[PDB]
């Protein structure tokens, strides 16, 4: 009853630590495309700027 | 709806590069062609006389 309900809690809470990693990497991923992009764009400004 | 937005505002920064040297340019040759076209009548002096 209580050693099972810390089974149940237990499980539960795991279920949601997962999740909310599982949000964080997506959105890391998502970080990593827009990085790329705007590095790139930054470094044409740069040379078309030198120009 | 972020990206969305971007499509319909965001500009394109190579795109309106090569439009601010094209101008730069224009503006600057026009201002090269205006001094050789100021010119033009002096031609008319030389029968002052």
């Amino acid at each position: 009853s209580l050693t099972k309900q810390y089974l149940s809690v237990s499980n539960s809470i795991d279920e949601t630590v997962a999740r909310y990693k599982a949000q964080f990497t997506q959105l890391d991923t998502m970080m990593s495309k827009l990085n790329n992009t705007s590095s790139y764009l930054t470094q044409q400004f740069t040379a078309m700027n030198k120009s | 709806l972020t990206s969305a937005r971007s499509r319909i505002e965001d500009s394109d920064y190579a795109t309106e590069v090569s439009n601010m040297s094209r101008a730069q340019i224009l503006q600057q040759a026009g201002t090269s062609v205006l001094a050789q076209a100021n010119q033009v009548p002096q031609n008319v002096l030389s029968l002052l006389r």
